[PDB]
RNA sequence: AGGGAAAGGUGAAAAGAACCCCGGGAGGGGAGUGAAAUAGAGCCUGAAACCGUGGGCUUACAAGCAGUCACGGCCCCAAGGGGUUGUGGCGUGCCUAUUGAAGCAUGAGCCGGCGACUCACGGUCGUGGGCGAGCUUAAGCCGUUGAGGCGGAGGCGUA
RNA sequence: UGGGGCUAGGAGUGAAAAGCUAACCGAGCCCGGAGAUAGCUGGUUCUCCCCGAAAUGACUUUAGGGUCAGCCUCAGGCGC
RNA sequence: GGGAUGACCCCAGGCGGUAGGGGAGCGUUCCCGAUGCCGAUGAAGGCCGACCCGCGAGGGCGGCUGGAGGUAAGGGAAGUGCGAAUGCCGGCAUGAGUAACGAUAAAGAGGGUGAGAAUCCCUCUCGCCGUAAGCCCAAGGGUUCCUACGCAAUGGUCGUC
């Protein structure tokens, strides 16, 4: 048994997000918490509601037991860009991508006999 | 530096208007172009 | 757009190998003493504080 | 307008899929979309009401169009095309083989 | 004056997800509808480039148009295959243009879709048939309503 | 210097640079003639089988283009 | 060469190839075959295979996906096969977490408010303009004025503004 999140059309490039992701995979949900806390990073706040709701979702949901959980994967896979103009000299016009996200995260039980 | 368009509502009207137009044959055969075409607007769009 | 320009496109495999030190690092924390909780060290933290020092609530 | 067609306020049997062969009343006509009504197709659609003045839905709903092709009109024993007869006054449509 | 785009598709039926749970929301997780919900709403099918996670083999004294041939090791169903590659042998990209190009000569970031020897009327060889010292009809007229007939003005040929 | 007017495309205007005439004027912009023409440059898409050249001569307002000859190929006939 | 021509057996030669000439095939769309044949016990299309048949282009077979179409034998038409055209349309890559964030007049703290504040409100310090970076009209613009609810986007960051 394993609980799931998934955050969709978060609005944050991938690239970025994934650096904090990678952080807590495979971790004790109590340290990701902490973790999370005290990294210093946009991607944190992102990131950190998505554990947790899938915590809730864990215990509540398929009664699993908040002190043997921890974080069986997660990922963050590329959602579709924003496109945007950016004026130039000699009026050039660029387009600049505003990328975006779809975070997930999964948890396990750890042990059992 | 000033560049080409400098608005004057007298002179766009004289100058493109309706009644400007039909008094010329050329202009007319704008107007009946621009009608047999479907445009919504047969003389620039000029009013407060 | 001028002068000096890349004569490649640069390859997955060596876009990656730049990245290998890109990695990250998790904050250093030590268990705030005078209380159940974690705090990086050398900090006022509020779930506690200090002794001859200001913190957050006491009524 | 060439909208008009076989059934109206009157008794009819189904032979559609579902609920096939049923027998119910009135179909309440629409006809713009080409359905009917009888006592059929029920399904309880999860509600709170348009406004909660006289508060809450409830929960076993309403009677489903159902594709006017589906139902068959009766008489004296089952269904029967419409055929039509005259009068010698005005106009109404006999059962092919009884009335009405 | 004038120029001038892009952009179609849930499901038989809205039955378009009440209620609960985390979240400011957006999203999700349970529940429920449905034959089907990776049919959940710019929703049929959903290919390729491109970006991730997990697993097996593999690499920090090497050197290369990136492959091929041969042994050898490991990993998965069995005297045989598949995956990977340690060492050894051999090896100057594709296209165009050219006397001559790996060429330091032209073009191309990669993937998908669009993209270039046709038709009419004359002509000339060849060829499968019809009829033959002859062969053949045009416009039109009559029928059919996916039926075919008639119509020698004319044309080629017989010096 | 503000406001109101007039002059235009082989035409205007010019204390004269071929300057200016709506961000490129030794002849404006738009649409049409029009799919101008281009002896020049580029490109031309599935598979197997058999044969397989030329870069010479003559003439050519010809010389990186052509027309005839020569050399490749297929069909019919002739037969050392 | 057999010659019961069997297109099958025996023998002997030929088979590098650009411009080109000639010969065979495979596949795509549509028509007759069709008031038929296959089809929800699964059409077309999609994804996999070390299996079977073809010299090859190709064609079968099996497993998963898909949910309503498909169309033999034998023939007939053509918008019929792409890798290149500084080709056209669209999508996604590289440079890269790189250059930039638009005047060198300049900031600091304390209180509010809020899920969230360097970036909103208030107060106290500091700096900049003052024939202006102040005030009043004309043109041009067309609701940007004022207020209550808001923050997905627009704002070169943030945003409760």
């Amino acid at each position: 048994m394993e609980a799931k999140a998934i955050a969709r059309y978060v609005r944050i490039s991938p690239r970025k997000v994934r650096l904090v992701v990678d952080l807590i995979r495979g971790k004790s949900l109590e340290e990701a918490r902490n973790i999370l806390r005290y990294t210093n990073k946009r991607g944190a706040y992102f990131v950190a509601k998505v554990l947790e709701s899938a915590a809730a979702n864990a215990v509540n949901n398929h009664d699993m037991l908040e002190d043997r959980l921890y974080v069986k994967a997660a990922y963050v896979d590329e959602g579709p860009a924003l496109k945007r103009v950016l004026p130039r000299a000699r009026g050039r016009a660029d387009i600049i991508k505003k990328r975006t996200s779809h975070i997930t995260v999964i948890l396990g039980e750890k042990h059992g006999k | 530096m000033k560049r080409t368009w400098q608005p004057n509502r007298r002179k766009r009207a004289k100058t493109h208007g309706f009644r400007a137009r039909m008094r010329t044959p050329g202009g007319r055969k704008v107007l009946k172009r621009r009608r047999q075409k479907g445009r919504w607007r047969l003389t620039p769009a000029v009013r407060k | 757009a001028k002068h000096p320009v890349p004569k490649k496109k640069t390859s997955k495999a060596r876009r990656d190998a730049r990245r290998s030190h890109h990695a990250l690092t998790p904050p250093t924390l030590v268990p705030c003493p005078e209380c159940k909780a974690m705090k990086p060290p050398h900090t006022v933290c509020p779930e506690c504080g200090y002794y001859a020092g200001r913190k957050v609530l006491e009524v | 307008r060439v909208k008009m067609h076989v059934k109206k306020g009157d008794t009819v049997l189904v032979a559609s899929g579902k609920y096939k062969g049923r027998v119910g009343k009135v179909k309440e006509v629409l006809p713009k979309k080409y359905a009917v009504i009888v006592e059929g197709v029920n399904i309880v659609k999860k509600a709170v009401r348009v406004s909660p003045k006289y508060p809450q839905g409830g929960f076993i709903e309403k009677e489903a169009p159902l594709h006017a092709s589906k139902v068959r009109p009766i008489c004296p024993a089952c269904g029967k095309p419409t055929r039509v007869r005259k009068k010698f006054l005005e106009n109404g449509k006999k059962i092919r083989v009884c009335a009405k």
